[PDB]
């Protein structure tokens, strides 16, 4: 199968760029070298600091919205039939419905980055 | 929540249901399963406690385990049958797999811990919705799949289901939880005679839905979810704790009430089948239930506990809001024994 | 009059998007229902051959199917030709 | 080369007991995903061609993606890591020794019977043979969606526009 | 002669986002009155070489709070992701011929979002992962407007078959049909990549260089090679797409001649937005994607519908 | 049956196993919940595939859709939780054993 | 149960068609005009039986006039036609809009000669 | 001036050009000559293993003429 | 269904996926239509309980061409006692079977 070997191929020779360039340089490493970077001082860890339900719900916005896409997908397809016009009227349908997910969203706070 | 968006879920719940009950399709089927739980959920965190947070995440990891369960007992159905339409399983263990599904779901008794946590963590109404509404789903597949059931497995998990209610029944307080209970036996009582006649299921889940919906909308004209608050409703509004004690004998099974009417009708469809033992069990149990009933009513109506000081300014105040069809769902609960023989309608 | 006037003015002075994309999205859901040539299009899926055409035995009576390809009987293609 | 549709089958159950003995999430996550890689190698080997397309766009870089995204954020101060725990090791080795067994038995017997009845006999055993002409018969399955499937269109449509109205319900905290 | 074939595919896409970093540098030093590289060889045409030297001889400072096997299997991944997205690609013929490539394309770079997501998670630093999140907030969000614009389009083509858009494109270029798609596509293109306007992830002048703070010499070189060959192979996938180029069956260098000068017209045009604008807020692009391009993308797909059903101008889907 | 079915079977029963079976965090029970959809994702699709069943290609597709329409409730659930706690650990959901 | 009754390697045996598939695309259209007769019936066999070996003999008439149609384009410009067919093989779809000067040519033998 | 900017864009346009012209020579070297046979359905696939098992060189694309038979 | 509202109002919701001797797009055959149809055939209006033992052939028949569970049997014991020969040198496949 050659898309196998291309697949293997890239993967490979990746790894081998990686092992080349985290190897071959000459090292001499001591503790405040390795210290994080903070632009001259030193990190807090603090508690969880990734935070915000706003950078969920863009996630769960953008997963129901690939879901409506995964539906829309066979399109192509679906325009090669006889029964062209319940066809057109199902796939207006799912934009609609996209577009009315969009709305709701839009309308009731949602895509909003507030305070 | 807004009354549009509140309405729409209601009724995406039911539509949901109404999936389930109207699909030839393994397929439209699990969809109307999805439908109501995802519509469903956010009906439970209606009020937005932490014990609704709690309630909504155990309800929604029952559901989901019953629904991929479900799922995969469907496709191993297909895989032995090639089979969408819903009858007759083709495979056992796609059987016992779509049994212990919709046992799952309905709550039976070795999946029954989620019910009485989720009935005390949201509000009553919730409370009401979940233990009226959510049956009528897995109750109806169920019996359009009984000719293929495992006998032994349903009635072993019916059985369970009694004697769980009837026993955790015996230790609460909070009236959410004894009506997370009662409704455990009662579903146990419709499943033990599942395997035999439909009709009597049937009937028995109208009898229980008009108690339990008589029951719910006098608890929350009470606004008691204690039996301590119940007792004081007796020196606020006495009809009602009176009421509410015929509904409780009701559901006891007392005759002449209502509520003798499905464990008469299954204890005869039992025995017509050589079930004697099993019936006698049941009915045996089933004296738990009416204990715990008893109680509530020694508590709320047939004696009087003491008030408070703060009741007399309750005096002066009527209901800003009156619940719908209460007074036919209290009459229905307790007054239809004498229409019995129009169970052959649900033929 | 003066009212959807003023609105689609406020509109196109301040959110061209929305008004664009819902003519858009309006003109996408109303002209296929008037055009001759989406009738056109369910003929061209129709008269496309994927499957082979299983043929039948004259019982006698059936003196509208071709009997060879090039008989004058049978469904024409002569109006796509030319569309 | 001869056998492909069974390496790819057993590596994603060796997925399955990586993510399922439950290491940190992120752990999980990525034993899901590269099970999900391998079962679209799996339909891709079926003449799956779209179905296992999908499984990689919308699966591992949907679905997941916004699953690694979201234990990225409610994680442990120290997020944990596999070997923190034997629990993971005892867990993994167990589902492991259980695939090795189990495999053996099946390729050696060829008639094993736990719950189901299989043979080994082969994968490309059971394919048939025939002609597909010129379409993707998968193809004008999915896309009959839109002819065939108006009531399964109009029950999901529905499904979704519901589910972005309760995701934005729930979260409201309120 | 396959594995030859993979083999002078990829090296020379190496090699020319080896020259694309100078090609870069020189352009946005003429445009700000500055030459740039001209004198570490003939106008600069060993300066990729002198940085891919000094980097793989320069020490790789790994975090001591860092997953070291995540820590490696991004760059890995990025990179392995950037080259596999050329094998379908037609030049006039692919090296893997495909019914589903464009879908191929959208899976896999899709599946590139994980060299973000493990990168900031496993560098620590409790800061970067900040930065990560939103590089990847924004990555799956223009994910809606790159999938919904090539469905749009392949509505003319048939199929997801990327040699049937030469076919498409034999008498007219698919710009001419779908200029607001192709505009709306290109922006897209620039937010996915993370560059122009859209280089949140590593703004010079907003976090540093995000992400890729504690990544230094080889590991971060790796990265820059992602990224470039992402960048290059994005602006081919837009010349086919919206400028198919004519092809002679016997003479496909001509088509190779059209597509490479097209591709690096486009090319030349991203790094042209590098020198323009001013950079978008994080709020700003997801206000830009989620409110301005999305309505437009979902009302551009229905018309796309619409319009071959209604004028007897379906494609063929073989 | 054919080998790959009996270890798509498999995967199941790990994935329900791993779900029932719990550790401290939700998360990871969320994705065993996944693992047992894309097991019968996959066994959906080779058994539609091989029995050349074509109007059954799109079951998968909708399985697919609702299962991800699931996990994102459940997801939503879990922020919820650890904006409460601020884990997903399941110890905490215990405040209604009374 | 019962034996799956099978055709001898002998009932099998027929003269080939071993002509190419651009060959064999070439000359299709006229193919099918000029062997419709033997193709139709076959095919009526085909589906009206379900069963490969009821239907053996019209094959083999099936193949007997495929073959008799390729000597008749041998003997009267198998050049133009092998000129057809080889500019239609070219190409890696096998297209017939590639080639329309030597199906012209191809064409307006048979229609002389034919 | 901008003039020098070229040699380094004609070195990423040779380094661009190569990959396509590697692919179709070496298409036409593995495939007699011709164009690499497309199978994008299996009518396409069957119609090359006819041709494959008519050639008598296990070569889909030995063309077998009215030479062979007739 | 357990309201049969699609016979009662003529709609067809879901049936039209429900078997795969169901018209098909382009007319696609199923792997099993000939099997299914028959055992539909004579299953059809008789009931479940007579149906399970007087169209069981059928059903049989219908089960095997889904998972050629037999099928596979036979092959593998064809597969298996081939071999059993080999090792021994006492059976030679021919040369159309090697090549
Ligand atoms: C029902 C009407 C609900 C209502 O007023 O909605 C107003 C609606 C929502 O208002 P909201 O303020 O958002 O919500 C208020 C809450 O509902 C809380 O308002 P409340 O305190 O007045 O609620 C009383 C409570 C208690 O219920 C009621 O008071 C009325 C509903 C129960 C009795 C009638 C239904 C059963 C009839 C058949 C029984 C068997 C025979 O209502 C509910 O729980 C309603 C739940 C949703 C409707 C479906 C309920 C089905 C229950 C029966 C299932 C089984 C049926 C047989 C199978 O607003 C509209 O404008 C409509
Ligand atoms: C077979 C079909 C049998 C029924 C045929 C139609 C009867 C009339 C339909 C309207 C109706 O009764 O609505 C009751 C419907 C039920 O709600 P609700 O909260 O029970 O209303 C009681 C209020 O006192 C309501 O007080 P209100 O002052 O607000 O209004 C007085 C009310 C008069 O409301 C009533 O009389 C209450 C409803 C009485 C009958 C309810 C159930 C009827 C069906 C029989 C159920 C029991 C079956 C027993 C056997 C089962 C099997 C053994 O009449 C109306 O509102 C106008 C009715 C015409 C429109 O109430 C309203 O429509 C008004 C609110
Ligand atoms: C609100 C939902 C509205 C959905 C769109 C309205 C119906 C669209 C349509 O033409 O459906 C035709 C379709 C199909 O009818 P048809 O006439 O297109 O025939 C299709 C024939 N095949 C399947 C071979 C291609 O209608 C239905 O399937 C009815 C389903 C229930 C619709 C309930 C709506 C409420
Ligand atoms: C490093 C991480 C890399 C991630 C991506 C890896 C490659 C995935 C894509 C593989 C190719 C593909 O899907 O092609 C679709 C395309 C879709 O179009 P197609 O299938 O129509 O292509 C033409 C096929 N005919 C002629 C039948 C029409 O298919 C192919 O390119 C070939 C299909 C058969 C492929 C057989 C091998 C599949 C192997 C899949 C990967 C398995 C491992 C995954 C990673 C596991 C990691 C632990
Ligand atoms: C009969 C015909 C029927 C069909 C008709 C179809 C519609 C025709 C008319 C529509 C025209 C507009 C199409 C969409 C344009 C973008 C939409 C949008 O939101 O724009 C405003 C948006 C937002 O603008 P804004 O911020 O001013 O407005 C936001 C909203 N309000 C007004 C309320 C504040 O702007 C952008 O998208 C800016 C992009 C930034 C990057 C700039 C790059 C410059 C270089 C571009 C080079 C060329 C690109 C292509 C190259 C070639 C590719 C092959
Ligand atoms: C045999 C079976 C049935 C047995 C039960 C019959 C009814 C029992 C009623 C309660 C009896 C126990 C309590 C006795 C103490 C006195 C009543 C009480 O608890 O409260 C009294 C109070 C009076 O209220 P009052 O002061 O009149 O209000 C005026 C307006 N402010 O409030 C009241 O008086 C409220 C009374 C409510 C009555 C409810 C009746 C429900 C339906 C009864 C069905 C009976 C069925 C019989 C058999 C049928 C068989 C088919
Ligand atoms: C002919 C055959 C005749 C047989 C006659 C003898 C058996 C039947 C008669 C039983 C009479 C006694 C009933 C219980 C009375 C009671 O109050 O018992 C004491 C005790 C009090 O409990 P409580 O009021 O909750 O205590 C509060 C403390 N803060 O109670 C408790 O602690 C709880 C007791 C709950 C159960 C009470 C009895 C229920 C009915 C009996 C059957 C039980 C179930 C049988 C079926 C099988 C179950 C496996
Ligand atoms: C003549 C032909 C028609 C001309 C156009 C008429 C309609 C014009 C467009 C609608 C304008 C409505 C008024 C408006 O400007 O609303 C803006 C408002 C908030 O916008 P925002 O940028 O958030 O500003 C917040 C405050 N600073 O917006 C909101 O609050 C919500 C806006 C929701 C928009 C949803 C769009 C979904 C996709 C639509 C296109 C796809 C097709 C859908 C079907 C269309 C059918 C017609
Ligand atoms: C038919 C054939 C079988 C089909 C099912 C698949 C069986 C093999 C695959 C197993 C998949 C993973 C099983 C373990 C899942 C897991 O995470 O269990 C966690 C559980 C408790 O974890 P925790 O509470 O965190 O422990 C204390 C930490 N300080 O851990 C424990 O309680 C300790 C034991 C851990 C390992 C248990 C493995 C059991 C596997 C077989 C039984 C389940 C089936």
């Amino acid at each position: 199968m050659n898309i196998m070997l291309t697949l293997l191929t890239n993967v490979t020779l990746a790894s081998l760029l990686v092992l080349i360039a985290f190897w071959l340089p000459q090292l001499n490493a001591y503790s405040e070298k390795t210290s994080p970077y903070e632009c001259g001082f030193d990190p807090m860890g603090s508690a969880r600091l990734p935070f915000s339900m706003k950078f969920f719900l863009v996630a769960i916005t953008f997963l129901l919205f690939d879901l409506e896409i995964a539906l829309l997908l066979p399109l192509p397809w679906a325009s090669q039939t006889n029964n062209l016009k319940t066809m057109l009227t199902m796939a207006l349908f799912l934009l609609i419905l996209l577009a009315a997910s969009l709305a709701y969203e839009w309308t009731q706070k949602g895509l909003e980055w507030a305070e | 929540m807004n009354p549009i968006i509140y309405t729409t879920l209601i009724m995406t719940v039911m539509s949901g249901t109404m999936l389930v009950m109207i699909s030839s399709h393994w397929l439209l089927i699990w969809i109307g399963f999805e439908m109501n739980l995802l519509a469903m959920i956010p009906v439970l965190m209606k009020n937005f406690n932490p014990r609704a947070t709690e309630a909504a995440t155990k309800y929604f990891l029952t559901q989901a385990t019953a629904s991929m369960m479900l799922m995969m007992a469907i496709i191993i159905n297909l895989l032995y049958s090639g089979q969408w339409t819903i009858t007759k399983m083709f495979n056992p263990v796609a059987m016992t797999m779509m049994t212990m599904a919709l046992a799952m779901k309905l709550g039976l008794s070795p999946f029954h811990f989620w019910v009485p946590e989720v009935t005390q963590g949201i509000s009553l109404q919730a409370g009401l919705l979940l233990l009226t509404w959510q049956k009528l789903a897995p109750l109806s597949v169920l019996c359009q799949i009984s000719q293929s059931i495992n006998p032994n497995l349903m009635l072993t998990m019916a059985m369970l289901s009694i004697l769980i209610g009837g026993w955790g029944g015996l230790n609460q307080t909070q009236l959410r939880k004894i009506m997370a209970y009662s409704s455990i036996a009662h579903m146990g009582w419709m499943t033990a005679v599942l395997p035999y006649n439909t009709t009597m299921t049937i009937l028995n889940l109208l009898i229980y839905i008009t108690m339990t919906l008589a029951m719910f909308m006098l608890l929350i004209h009470s606004s008691a979810t204690t039996t301590l608050s119940l007792s004081h409703t007796w020196n606020k509004m006495p009809v009602i704790t009176s009421l509410m004690m015929v509904t409780l004998l009701s559901m006891g099974g007392l005759p002449p009430l209502s509520g003798f009417m499905p464990k008469w009708m299954i204890i005869q469809e039992m025995t017509k089948n050589e079930s004697i033992i099993m019936p006698t069990l049941m009915a045996m149990t089933a004296l738990l239930n009416l204990y715990f009933y008893m109680r509530l009513a020694y508590s709320s109506s047939l004696t009087m506990f003491p008030s408070t000081n703060n009741m007399k300014m309750k005096w002066q105040f009527e209901h800003t809001k009156q619940m719908k069809l209460l007074p036919t769902m209290i009459v229905l609960s307790t007054l239809v024994l004498p229409m019995t023989p129009a169970l052959s309608s649900l033929n | 009059a003066g009212r959807i006037a003023s609105f689609l003015k406020n509109a196109w002075a301040k959110e061209p998007v929305l008004v664009a994309s819902f003519a858009i999205g309006g003109l996408a859901i109303i002209l296929p229902s008037l055009s001759p040539y989406t009738n056109y299009a369910i003929r061209i899926n129709r008269a496309t051959p994927y499957n082979y055409p299983v043929p039948l035995r004259d019982d006698g009576n059936m003196p509208d199917v071709p009997s060879h390809p090039q008989d004058p009987q049978g469904p024409s293609l002569e109006w796509l030709k030319n569309l | 080369t001869m056998y492909i549709a069974f390496i790819l089958s057993t590596i994603f159950v060796i997925g399955f007991v990586g993510f399922s003995s439950k290491p940190s999430p992120i752990y999980g996550g990525l034993g899901l995903i590269v099970s999900g890689g391998v079962g679209c190698g799996i339909v891709l080997n079926f003449g799956g061609s779209f179905l296992g397309l999908m499984v990689f766009l919308i699966y591992l870089g949907g679905m997941l993606v916004v699953f690694g995204y979201t234990t990225a954020m409610a994680t442990e101060m120290y997020p944990e890591v596999w070997v923190s725990n034997k629990t993971v090791f005892g867990a993994f080795v167990s589902g492991l020794m259980m695939e090795f067994c189990m495999v053996y038995y099946a390729l050696k017997e060829e008639e094993v019977e736990i719950i189901f009845k299989f043979n080994g006999l082969g994968d490309w055993v059971i394919y048939d043979t025939g002609d597909s002409g010129f379409f993707s018969e998968e193809a004008m399955g999915i896309a009959a969606l839109y002819s065939y499937g108006t009531w399964l269109v109009i029950v999901t449509g529905w499904s979704l526009l519901i589910g972005v109205v309760v995701i934005m319900e729930i979260t409201r905290g309120n | 002669m396959f594995m030859i074939n993979i083999l002078s595919l990829i090296i020379p896409i190496l090699l020319a986002v080896a020259f694309l970093t100078l090609v870069e540098r020189k352009v946005l030093g003429y445009m700000q009155l500055r030459k740039g590289p001209n004198v570490v060889g003939p106008y600069g045409l060993l300066q990729p070489i002198a940085d891919a030297l000094k980097l793989v001889t320069k020490e790789p400072l790994r975090p001591g709070t860092s997953s070291i096997s995540m820590f490696i299997i991004a760059p890995i991944l990025g990179l392995s992701l950037a080259l596999t997205m050329w094998v379908p690609l037609p030049m006039p013929y692919p090296l893997i011929n495909m019914n589903l490539g464009v879908l191929f394309m959208l899976a896999m770079s899709s599946l590139a979002v994980y060299s973000i997501l493990w990168s900031g998670w496993a560098s620590n630093s409790k800061y970067a992962l900040i930065g990560a999140l939103r590089a990847v907030a924004q990555t799956i969000s223009y994910e809606v407007t790159l999938a919904i614009i090539l469905l749009s389009v392949l509505l003319m083509n048939g199929s997801y078959t990327l040699s049937t858009l030469i076919t498409t494109q034999e008498h007219i270029w698919m710009i001419f049909t779908s200029w607001p798609l192709a505009m709306m596509w290109f922006i897209s293109t620039l937010a996915e990549t993370n560059r122009a306007p859209f280089d949140l992830t590593e703004g010079e002048s907003e976090l540093v260089s995000g992400f890729n703070v504690e990544y230094a010499a080889g590991p971060f070189a790796m990265f820059f090679m992602a990224e470039y060959a992402n960048i290059i192979m994005m602006n081919a996938f837009t010349a086919i797409l919206f400028l198919g180029a004519s092809h002679d069956p016997h003479t496909p260098e001509l088509y190779t001649i059209n597509f490479v000068l097209k591709t690096l017209a486009l090319t030349i045009t991203f790094l042209w937005i590098r020198a323009s604008y001013p950079r978008f807020r994080y709020d700003q692009l997801m206000h830009l994607l989620w409110k301005s391009f999305l309505p437009l993308t979902l009302a551009l797909c229905m018309w796309h519908i619409s319009l071959p059903i209604m004028t007897a101008s379906i494609p063929p889907q073989s | 049956m054919p080998l790959v079915y009996m270890n798509i079977i498999m995967a199941f029963a790990i994935a329900l196993a791993g779900l029932l079976m719990y550790r401290s965090h939700l998360m990871s029970s969320l994705l065993c919940l996944e693992g047992m959809m894309l097991s019968l994702f996959i066994m959906s699709t080779l058994i539609i595939l091989n029995t050349h069943f074509t109007l059954a290609n799109m079951m998968p597709i909708i399985l697919l859709v609702f299962a991800a329409c699931e996990a994102a409730l459940g997801l939503s659930l879990l922020v919820m939780v650890s904006n409460t706690y601020g884990t997903d650990y399941v110890q905490n959901l215990n405040l209604l054993q009374c | 149960p019962g034996i799956v009754e099978l055709p001898t390697l002998e009932d099998l045996k027929v003269q080939e068609v071993k002509v190419s598939s651009s060959v064999l695309k070439a000359a299709a259209h006229h193919y099918g005009a000029q062997c419709d007769k033997p193709n139709k019936e076959f095919m009526l066999c085909r589906w009206e039986e379900k069963d490969p070996r009821r239907c053996l003999e019209e094959g083999k008439l099936v193949n007997q006039c495929a073959l008799d149609f390729f000597r008749q384009i041998k003997r009267h410009c198998a050049e133009p036609f092998t000129e057809y067919w080889t500019c239609i093989d070219y190409s890696g779809l096998q297209l017939f809009r590639h080639c329309r000067k030597q199906q012209a040519k191809f064409d307006e033998c048979v229609l002389d000669k034919l | 001036m901008w003039f020098e900017i070229l040699p380094g864009i004609a070195v990423m346009a040779a380094c661009l050009f190569i990959p396509g012209m590697a692919t179709a020579h070496i298409h036409k070297f593995t495939n007699g000559g011709k164009e690499k046979r497309v199978a994008h359905f299996s009518y396409q696939w069957n119609l090359m293993e006819r041709d494959r098992c008519i050639s008598g060189v296990n070569r889909y694309h030995v063309t077998k003429g009215l030479e062979n038979i007739d | 269904p357990f309201f049969d509202v699609q016979k009662r109002l003529g709609l067809d919701l879901d049936r039209w996926m429900t078997i795969q001797s169901a018209e098909q797009p382009h007319k696609i055959p199923g792997r099993c239509h000939a099997f299914e149809k028959e055992w539909i055939e004579c299953a059809h209006g008789i009931g479940g309980i007579r149906a399970e033992k007087e169209c069981k052939i059928e059903f049989d028949d219908f089960v095997e061409c889904l998972l050629r569970q037999k099928t596979m049997k036979r092959l593998s014991a064809i597969k298996r006692q081939r071999d059993k020969l080999i090792k021994e040198g006492k059976y030679t496949p021919p040369p159309h079977h090697l090549g």
